[PDB]
């Protein structure tokens, strides 16, 4: 069913997009049960500059792998199944806050939770099929910050048109920009 | 430690739920696997390789416009001309014959008769599928034949009375499960 | 009684069928000259789309006339 498919919170898109989901288990027997363990848990509508809004599909951690075997396939049938869409997966992670002085002890905060790292981490999500090379900060002289980031040369097709709409994504998940560089 | 053996259960779960229906799935037959066999076999037949193109619904244009650019001149070709553009010449001759391409806007399976300058709007300024009306018109109005080969079905060739050399496509059912994709074929 | 039906290739096909002839009936006549699929075709007569589980003759369908038949095709 469509609820299965979802998480937690039901609204009509997600309801729609686990319905694209059960389309695509019943259908392509080669590839049937290795989606059907997994479930999303929530999805958000991005606008970017080219007019064609992003579905951030908003994921529990540690299913990734299972993302990650079939990523390419499924996000080509979500393009194809939405018109004017691009459709992007990424793991929901929990921030915890820097604790202060004056603030009680709540344990030790493991370094995966802090904001670097789980920024880090969505920006590797953003592009998976390809591997980040290098990083860069340009710091301007006005004092705004801008990230550039150089990926792998290969298998670059599957993501040269969406370069555009992770800056987009970044941009509204972060509040940081960033510039992806091919380096040939 | 109950975490790790929750972890473990909740693990075994899964593995076993992904097998129990991969027996489901390995007792389903297959579709895409026979429509590209018999592809395979009908380009062989052909002796023309299929090339790739691009998913999100704009494969139809793309494909279009790749295949005329192997079939046409490079003086003839023009490189201002795009997906885009394919879509707006299409639009152009929609509306150049409106009465007939108003009986083709109207859909049986749509159950609604849509409107022929909307469907054209539709067509030229969004990426939705191109119908094959519109795709035979902009063949006509480009005079390049378009040849569709489909698995399990006879051939098709539309505007064979164009002076621009032939285009090879080739329009799969079963290949995405989805739906229907459209592939250019190029002469090997 | 003989319809003729003209496709958007530009092939007009001569059916040799009834004036009590179901839909799906023409459709599997036509599969049957041409090789064209039921679930792609679709007919339309006099500016309106043919809907299947209906007979001939129901919407002045007569001999000699003629109907379009339109492939779908929508790949993408």
């Amino acid at each position: 069913p469509q609820a299965k498919i979802l998480s937690q919170a039901p609204t009509e898109l997600e309801l729609q997009v686990a319905q694209a989901f059960v389309e695509l288990e019943n259908s392509s027997p080669e590839l049937k049960a290795e989606l059907r363990p997994l479930q999303f848990k929530s999805i958000r509508e991005i606008d970017v500059a080219g007019g064609k809004k992003a579905l951030a599909i908003f994921v529990p951690v540690p299913s990734l792998a299972g993302f990650h075997k079939v990523q390419t396939k499924l996000t080509r049938e979500l393009e194809k199944k939405f018109q004017d869409r691009h459709v992007i997966f990424l793991a929901e992670r929990r921030i915890l806050p820097k604790p202060s002085r004056t603030s009680r002890q709540v344990q030790k905060r493991p370094r995966s939770r802090t904001l670097t790292a789980v920024h880090d981490k969505i920006l590797e999500d953003l592009v998976f099929p390809t591997e980040i090379v290098g990083k860069r900060v340009r710091y301007l002289v006005g004092g705004n910050k801008i990230q550039k980031v150089l990926l792998d040369s290969k298998d670059v097709q599957q993501i040269d048109y969406k370069l555009e709409s992770f800056q987009a994504v970044y941009n509204k998940l972060t509040g940081k920009q960033i510039v992806f560089e091919i380096p040939s | 430690n109950r975490q790790k053996e929750r972890l473990a259960k909740r693990d075994a779960a899964i593995a076993k739920m992904k097998e129990e229906a991969a027996l489901e799935a390995s007792k389903q037959p297959d579709l895409k696997k026979m429509e590209q066999e018999s592809i395979d076999q009908l380009c062989e037949l052909k002796k023309l390789k299929q090339f790739d193109i691009q998913p999100d619904g704009h494969s139809l244009f793309a494909s279009i416009l790749d295949q005329l650019k192997l079939r046409h001149d490079p003086k003839k070709l023009d490189q201002d001309m795009d997906v885009m553009k394919l879509r707006w010449l299409s639009c152009n001759y929609v509306q150049e014959h409106r009465d007939d391409f108003i009986p083709y806007l109207f859909d049986e399976e749509t159950m609604k008769m849509k409107d022929i300058d909307e469907y054209t709007k539709e067509m030229e300024h969004t990426a939705q599928w191109g119908g094959e009306i519109e795709i035979l018109a902009l063949s006509h109005v480009f005079d390049c034949p378009i040849s569709i080969l489909m698995s399990g079905r006879p051939i098709q060739v539309y505007n064979e009375c164009g002076k621009n050399p032939e285009l090879k496509l080739v329009y799969y059912k079963h290949s995405y499960a989805l739906g229907e994709h459209y592939n250019s074929l190029h002469d090997s | 009684m003989q319809i003729f039906v003209k496709t958007l290739t530009g092939k007009t096909i001569t059916l040799e069928v009834e004036p009590s002839d179901t839909i799906e009936n023409v459709k599997a006549k036509i599969q049957d000259k041409e090789g064209i699929p039921p679930d792609q075709q679709r007919l339309i007569f006099a500016g309106k789309q043919l809907e299947d589980g209906r007979t001939l003759s129901d919407y002045n369908i007569q001999k000699e006339s003629t109907l379009h038949l339109v492939l779908r095709l929508r790949g993408g």
